[PDB]
């Protein structure tokens, strides 16, 4: 019973509302400088105008290949402003992989910069002629966006990688739920440290920017260096961040992690969270609450959450639950005959509700095999089969137990052997 | 092993009012709001039907909205 009204149904509406309300606040701390909401949105509007004059229209997919920087943030916002979905390309991946993603997603435009240049429709934002054109365009008024148009297409490993298309409506639900639950204020500082190809980065970019809070952008590669992260967090009094379980362990093994005393909420997702790691977190940073979130890329970043560390939490023990569904989301634990299991029995987690992705771009057969008809929901609805073995506890919280298949995680990255 | 991955299963293809498609094992009751358009047949033949018939993953309502912009 997670039904909940949504104030807005698109990410562009949420970002635009914040840009008006918080115009003269700092939006970004990045690259050694500070940009206000007004400045970030003026630059994103110029880029949207340039994209539109190059043929980008609502419904299109625009690839983005920029290192973590202010220009990356502006690019994502500019793509959305133009009515298009963004396809993030991690400039670390090899060229052949990036080219195949652009082809499968039918991205006709690639936004990049000179450093990360070495594909059809390349826009090089720091080319002299392009800088001059951006300065000579009026910021574009946000296009009208239908909630079922895509906001982003993110590739995951494929047993050929699959491109998951996630609609505006799905990510609007996910981000408004997050803000209701953890309540960023304009004084908050969330760190941008997750690679842009992992869908956790979607809320790092956009949650602070729909609330008036400040995004603190780590340098490219800095997510690999825990002493650098602890230094960045102390310097800018970062209050909210994410870790994957294996990199949380690396962070807590760093002597200066205890200097991140401004942290008030950390989100952990992507792999199973062990109880000894949660206990170690609470010994190192007692004032920082810790929540375990779970979900596949196919259902808009996370579908469940559980409070693990902080006032009011239960004593931690293994398995640490993945918790209870977010807004407008349903969880079913099914057997191999597609029947619901009684409480406590192990079966496979199936997901329903507003956050399901449209499907895998260009792959109807694969889509229909994993986003399947829903016996339980309204007529015509679908379920996503996760491949995760779970059980529901007496009190209703769900526990992750393992995989039905051979899928693995490296450092939070989904890898299909 | 998940029934939708069973290469030796017997399958239907279902479509909803939004013209989205689902693979479906013949042993399970067809959910409300979905109609059988192909099968019973092999998994491979069901997936071939889907790959040749579902050429636009947008929900029908979104496609019709986009066509009406003209
Ligand atoms: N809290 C957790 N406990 C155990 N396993 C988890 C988990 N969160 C994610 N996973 C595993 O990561 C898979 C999703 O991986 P991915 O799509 O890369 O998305 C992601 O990982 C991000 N969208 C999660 O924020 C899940 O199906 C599950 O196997």
């Amino acid at each position: 019973a997670t039904r909940h009204p949504l104030a807005e149904h698109t990410l562009t509406a949420l970002v635009d509302a914040a840009a008006h309300t918080h115009a003269d606040r700092v939006a970004l701390i990045a690259d050694g400088i500070r940009l206000t909401y007004r400045e970030v949105h003026d630059r994103a509007g110029r880029l949207a105008a340039l994209l539109a004059e190059r043929g980008v229209a609502p419904g299109d997919v625009v690839a983005v290949a920029l290192p973590r920087s202010a220009d990356l943030v502006i690019a994502l916002l500019g793509v959305l402003r133009a009515g298009a979905a963004y396809l993030p390309l991690d400039v670390d991946h090899p060229p052949a992989r990036l080219a195949a993603m652009v082809e499968r997603a039918r991205a006709g435009t690639v936004v990049t910069c000179q450093g990360a240049l070495p594909l059809p429709g390349t826009v090089v934002v720091d080319d002299a002629a392009t800088r001059d054109r951006l300065a000579g365009l009026e910021p574009l008024p946000t296009r009208d966006v239908h909630p079922d148009q895509l906001a982003y297409t993110i590739f995951t490993s494929g047993s050929e990688p699959k491109g998951v298309g996630v609609a505006h409506r799905a990510i609007a639900n996910r981000l408004q739920w997050m803000q209701h639950t953890y309540r960023l204020t304009p004084e908050d500082r969330v760190a941008q440290k997750t690679p842009v190809g992992f869908d956790v980065s979607v809320w790092e970019f956009f949650w602070p920017l729909i609330t008036g809070a400040t995004l603190v952008v780590a340098r490219p590669g800095g997510h690999r260096d825990p002493a650098y992260l602890a230094a960045l967090f102390a310097e800018h009094k970062v209050t909210v961040c994410h870790f994957v379980p294996s990199l949380l362990r690396v962070f807590l093994n760093e002597p200066t992690a205890r200097r991140a005393t401004a942290l008030r909420q950390v989100i952990v997702s992507g792999e199973a969270l062990d109880a000894d790691l949660a206990r170690a977190w609470a010994r190192t940073l007692p004032q920082a609450r810790l929540d375990n979130l779970y979900g596949p890329t196919e259902a808009a970043v996370d579908v469940t959450s559980h409070p693990v560390c902080g006032a009011g939490t239960e004593p931690v023990r293994d398995p640490v639950p993945i918790g209870r569904p977010v807004w407008n989301t349903e969880l079913y634990v099914l057997d191999s005959s597609l029947r619901p299991l009684p409480t406590g029995a192990v079966g496979e987690l199936y997901l329903g509700g507003v956050q399901l992705a449209r499907g895998y771009v260009g792959r109807p057969g694969m889509t229909a095999s994993r986003f399947v008809a829903n016996p339980f929901g309204p007529p015509g609805s679908r379920l996503y089969r996760t491949g995760d073995l779970v059980r529901r506890r007496a009190d209703g919280a769900v526990e992750y137990l393992g995989r039905v298949d051979d899928q693995v995680k490296i450092n939070g990255v989904r890898v299909e052997p | 092993t998940n029934p939708f991955d069973d290469d030796e299963g017997v399958f239907l293809v279902l479509v909803n009012d939004e013209d989205q498609y689902s693979l479906w094992p013949e042993f399970a009751e067809v959910p409300q709001g979905w109609r059988t358009v192909f099968g019973p047949t092999s998994r491979a033949a069901a997936l071939d039907y889907i790959n040749t018939h579902w050429t636009d993953l947008r929900p029908r309502s979104l496609r019709e909205a986009m066509e009406a912009h003209s």
